């Protein structure tokens, strides 16, 4: 029926506490989505050029070149932590949870509104909106992951962090294929490296519609969408960070004589000359057993080729690394490559008072202390005469092929059979949630993106269409557009997302890290006088734990 | 249609400065090269500047070198004129330097390039004499 | 600068040719466009490298490249071809070069 | 009730693999259909004529004269490969699949709009559009077969082959009965011949009226019709092509001198002469047994007289011929009698972005070799004396009646006994999938048009009306025509077609003919930056069968 | 082994004999035989 | 800005500047969010030498 | 005729490879556009070798790759190969799949 | 080999899971890789040293 | 032969036979032998062969 609404509004997060220190966190988010009517019906395939800015040479970093299907859809997608939880809630999380599983997801549309705006032919221009009692919504769930996976959250286009303003979907756009060549060039290259775009190859060719793959449900005023719960199968995400390199793995030294009275310059010393030292080293030509050398059992970070570029057939792109810099806590401007920057809009954080199309942004500095400072290591050679000499070591000053600026750091990749790493950090509230793991037959550790990785499938993607509403003039056989009626919807979308987490037990003697409100952030989490809101970003592993 | 106009040419006195602007309209100004070409009563077309689609780099002739200026706002082009002399009284014109060039009739593939001039302006007179 | 002849001469209806000549190091790894000047006008952009011609030209226009030369071909001369053709490209000093031009008249 | 859907859109082809290699095909298709009013709520009689055209000796060719009931109804006819299968779905069917079955056929009506155009009076013209919630769209349903068939794949009017966008159906219309006459004439016949439209023979007058026959519901905006699940008989379709003629059946001879070195003048020799060859030749009088004169099984195709022109009382109509030509594949502009060539518009397959009302025509050379080639096969005297002379020798460069372009071929019938020949090869997206078997007595064996024929009945049309919405000033008695409020219809019509195929297997040692994507026809099956859809034709016989 | 299902509109690249590749998979007049390399993953699918 | 004509000239254009642009980059010390900058999930392929 | 191999090298239709002149490096800084101090392109030598660059000891395995398992090769090519005996074994091998 | 890294704590050498070639010719030609254990008179060392 | 089971799953069952020719041994002992090309790795440059 018309007058009967179909569901009702529920943005409350529920705790219940279940047996053995575990909790059933249920986060339930509810928002009202806006949604004009397509551009166009047809489906498009655009080829996205920017060699304007990539032909001055030296700018090969800046490449945007691409082939993207352009669709009429519309995608409702809430994989982003701030659609979900408060900062209240989160603050009440990373304080006393320790791991995080995700447990289940569920999501519906209700409250379907179509309108149309008449707009009047007066003189003074004015426009009058109607409810069109008959026309759909035509809602798509993708359930069995037919289509191509597009996270919204890596371009900042989930839906909104507030329940009390109206959020929009992102139309639906997906890669297609092309091959480029980009030679890198410097200031000074001569002429004009060959930059050139080949077009699509026949046989990497994939043109998906949701029309053709995924049912279609009509939706009427009085009709409502429950997409039925789905349930993850994802590895636990940790909320405490590792402290430990591999400086601190293992039994110290005895300390053969210790300090008598307390002060700034009263060290403990280990007495015993360096290489009368007891111990095990895996370098078998040296007596000099140190704080250094000493083996420890495996290798707690990896360097990695950082600000590298790679190639393929579509191009250049940027080898990722999973692991944060090492000093970059001190200040955040002082950040490199590794740690996640995140730009977002007024819909999920920056002031939404604030003018101009600048976007808000904040580098992530993880707690975690498992990256690498390529300033300190070094190499130098085997046979390990001491002090080295500048022939037999290879200092992060010196040049690799000529290039001052370049050191050898950069050309540098420690990853091995010992390495040991971590798994991304939550990043609240702009970061993502959940990701789905490759088709390939060997598969990525981790995903630098998502904590969680659905082993199996995720949640099907969400697209919504306001479905034409044809004038009386149409005509199939005209080459121009269909004529429709300007029409647009409101629905109402609720999910319920069900995390289980594990509460935290203290054991040490020292409290820990933890949130909290205080004089510098107070003005964060609250409105100004003319309705201002804000989102800052929150950090999620303050708890220490050990990992050796 | 692409529409580039050109303004602020007139009669100025040697040794001093000047600004002329290149307003555009119809196609997005901010994709493509911009470029200042002259040419003197009679003579032929020689290259004043040209600058690219993000103020990243700006390119000159030894004429103008260390004497002129180019800039862009996004909307329109501009370039500021010091320590005029008399050969420089001509008639100057934007013109959008062609980044792109299609290898086919299609033009399914493209490839980067640069001397080629797409659009122009109409061009605007200065006059540097007492 | 490049090469260019001064003026050329036809009747109505020839099919002629005209050349832009310049060193290969700079006329040959870049590309080549070739405009149209009235009196009272400003440069036209008739030949926009590929033989591709922009829009609102006449189709009579052709051109093609080999190392030092590039040729600019009119399939068939009328009245107001009577103007100046002016060759352009891009020189690996980081320039932009121009032909002397030529100015294409009617017997 | 009125904000309640009733029903969902679906376009999804499903294949369900049973036992013994055999598979379930499924073919969802789901479109918008609109529909105006008619132009006039009264079947009229309509005489339709081109004698302007014909009166032009020679023109003879060019006849459209014809008598036609104009309808006020409008059909919904989904008669075409394309409405059901995307490219991809059919490239399947015909790499894997060898037979096709026509198994099931529903369909149905949801969702139905009715909207009313108010053109302002406003001194700038304007209009609005207003849902008259009480409209009714009339639905019949002839499931018994009674209005005559009017399948519209052979004038190009059934439902568009994309399900994004908006399709419209057809008026309906059907043949009158009436007598003419056309004496052929060329140019340079003295006079005008003969060409008179006698009118309507009364033993031979039919007037079907859609109220009178066939029940009709009536749809408001919350209403559903659905036709219900129709079981085909029809044949199987093969989905393999012959290229045996009768010069390649039975065993070849034998060999008794074979080739010694590769090369392409390295011939393989029978060796014994051709008068003491030993085999069985049909002719009694010769003791040449040749490749040409030994006896085959039966005559694989048949030479019908091509562009010959048969006069009934409707008029001149040309003889149909079942087989396709020979060498015509070299090049479709070689193409001549019996190659079908269609003709069809922006909904069915022409380049939806392409200016002018020119249609885009091609000719389908289908892949079975069962042909002829008139050029080739000749005519000698029973004597069967060798080399042959003028006088008994009848080649086709001879004329017949002194006319030099026209030779003996073209008044040449070999149809007989043993005369044998295939089916006609399904044509995508523009082919028709069934045509009713004829209500003669004795029936013709197959139809040009289409691979299924209904041995009993073929799924009722379904027909389709805005029905009539009276202003306050209707008036029976006044002559004028019926004033009605201006009305248009939007329903979403989706139909289930359920065919049964098998799974093709290798029998030789090379592989098979398969239609794939490339280079060349790349661009064919993807969106253009303009929205742009296209459908080529394919091919739907690629894989090879041995005949005897 | 599992059957491919078509999952987009556009078809698919398919190994097919041509007027190019035709015989090599016939027997010459003298006999002789050839075996050329075919390739084995022509269908595309979707990695994320 | 999407292309308004068919043709091998006519391509798609972002419209935002590269600096002022929405997203999520590895890189915490450049504000350029381009399509070769932006965080993808994981790396498909591995240089060797 | 002659002792000569027939030969033919596989080229796999899967496009996750690498294309060494395309991928490059530069400094941290990552000031644009770059100059040749803080670039280390392909054309670069290494060690003073000017037809050795930087990709030709460049390794960028680490715990985000992904790689798909060796293509099948007809008729030539393997069909199964023996799990080596080590206690850490590869990933895959590149020879059968 | 002898490559050392820089973390919070300061350097550390990198480990490596797998012996030298050649090195077992003669113990003193060892090199990076191969563990070299120093133990006292409770371990292993004569215990009237 | 291909047999096509439930669930869209196929049972491919390739069968080979061939007439296989084989002389005896060159000689019934196992022999123990050292191949080497040092003629080609001789010439400086040669070591990838």
């Amino acid at each position: 029926g018309v007058g009967i609404s179909t569901g009702t509004f529920n943005n409350q997060t529920e705790f219940k506490f279940l047996e053995n220190g575990w909790v059933y966190i249920t986060a339930n988010s509810s928002r009202l989505v806006h949604l004009n009517m397509p551009e166009s019906e047809n489906y498009r395939r655009v080829v996205v050029n920017n060699l304007d800015k990539t032909a001055v040479n030296g700018n090969m970093a800046l490449d945007d070149t691409h082939a993207e299907i352009v669709t009429p859809w519309s995608l409702v997608d809430a994989n982003a932590w701030g659609v979900w939880f408060n900062p209240g809630d989160w603050q009440l999380i990373v304080n006393t949870m320790s791991e995080l599983h995700l447990v289940s997801f569920e999501q519906e549309i209700f409250n379907v509104v179509l309108k149309t705006v008449s707009e009047s032919a007066t003189q003074p221009p004015t426009k009058v909106y109607n409810n069109d009692l008959t026309a759909s919504l035509m809602v798509a769930l993708d359930s069995n992951n037919t289509m191509p996976f597009t996270p919204a959250a890596m371009r900042s286009e989930t839906l909104g962090f507030y329940p009390w303003k109206p959020t929009i979907p992102t139309p639906w756009r997906y890669y297609f294929q092309w091959d480029r060549t980009l030679i890198p060039s410097h200031t000074g290259t001569s002429g004009t490296p060959t930059n050139i775009y080949h077009g699509t190859d026949p046989d990497d060719v994939q043109f998906y519609t949701i029309e053709n793959s995924v049912p279609v449900h009509l939706l009427r005023t009085g009709d409502e969408f429950a997409t039925g719960t789905f349930f993850f199968d994802c590895k636990p995400c940790r909320l405490t960070h590792t402290w430990q390199t591999n400086r601190a793995l293992g039994l110290p030294p005895f300390l053969n004589s210790l300090p008598q009275s307390e002060g700034g310059t009263n060290f403990g010393y280990i007495g015993v000359q360096q290489d009368k030292r007891r111990g095990v080293t895996q370098m078998g030509n040296t007596n000099y057993i140190t704080e250094a050398t000493i083996m420890r059992p495996a290798e707690v970070g990896y360097s990695a080729p950082y600000y590298s570029f790679e190639a393929s057939t579509q191009g250049p792109f940027k080898t990722p690394i999973a692991a944060g810099r090492g000093g970059a806590q001190t200040d955040e401007n002082q950040a490199a490559d590794g740690d996640p920057r995140y730009a977002f809009g007024r819909q999920h954080g920056q002031k939404t008072t604030t003018t101009g199309e600048t976007p808000e942004r904040f580098t992530y500095i993880a707690h975690q202390d498992t990256g690498r400072y390529p300033e300190g290591d070094w190499i130098q050679n085997i046979n390990f005469n001491l002090p080295v000499t500048d022939d037999n070591v290879l200092l992060p000053t010196d040049p690799i092929g000529g290039k001052t600026g370049i050191n050898y750091t950069n050309i540098f990749n420690t990853y091995g059979p010992l390495t040991a790493l971590n798994n991304v950090p939550p990043v609240y509230p702009n970061g993502q949630i959940w990701d789905k793991e490759f088709d390939t037959d060997l598969k990525p550790r981790l995903h630098v993106n998502a904590p969680f990785v659905c082993q199996n499938n995720c949640p099907g993607q969400l697209f919504v269409k306001v479905a034409p509403n044809l004038t009386n003039q149409y005509d199939p056989d005209a080459s121009a557009n269909m004529s429709r009626i300007v029409t647009y919807s409101d629905f109402w979308w609720k999910g319920k997302l069900v995390f289980k987490a594990k509460l935290r037990a203290s054991h040490t003697w020292n409290p820990i890290q933890q949130m909290s409100i205080n004089v510098d952030n107070q003005f964060n989490y609250v409105p100004s006088n003319i309705g201002g809101m804000k989102i800052v970003y929150e950090k999620s592993q303050l708890a220490p734990r050990k990992l050796y | 249609e692409v529409q580039l106009v050109e303004s602020g040419g007139d009669l100025v006195k040697p040794g001093g400065s000047l600004r002329l602007s290149c307003e555009a309209s119809g196609f997005t100004f901010s994709n493509y090269h911009m470029a200042w070409v002259r040419q003197a009563p009679g003579k032929g077309l020689q290259w004043v500047a040209n600058i690219d689609s993000g103020g990243f780099t700006t390119n000159y002739v030894d004429a103008v070198r260390g004497r002129f200026t180019v800039s862009r706002d996004n909307g329109a082009l501009y370039l500021q004129m010091n320590g005029l002399r008399v050969e420089d009284t001509a008639v100057y014109y934007c013109a959008t330097m062609k980044t792109t060039y299609c290898i086919d009739e299609n033009c399914n593939s493209f490839q980067a390039g640069r001397g080629v001039f797409d659009n122009w302006g109409q061009g605007t007179l200065v006059t540097v004499s007492s | 600068v490049l090469t260019q002849k001064a003026s050329v001469s036809g009747s109505l209806g020839q099919t002629i040719t005209i050349s832009c000549t310049g060193t290969s190091s700079n006329i040959g790894h870049n590309n080549v466009g070739w405009y149209q000047q009235l009196p009272g006008r400003g440069p036209r952009t008739v030949v926009s490298g590929t033989n591709s011609r922009p829009s609102g030209v006449s189709d009579r226009f052709s051109a093609s490249k080999s190392g030092n030369t590039a040729t600019l071909t009119i399939s068939g001369l009328r009245a107001d071809d009577e103007a100046d053709y002016y060759c352009s490209t891009w020189d690996d000093s980081l320039n932009v070069v121009f032909g002397g031009g030529t100015h294409l008249t009617v017997l």
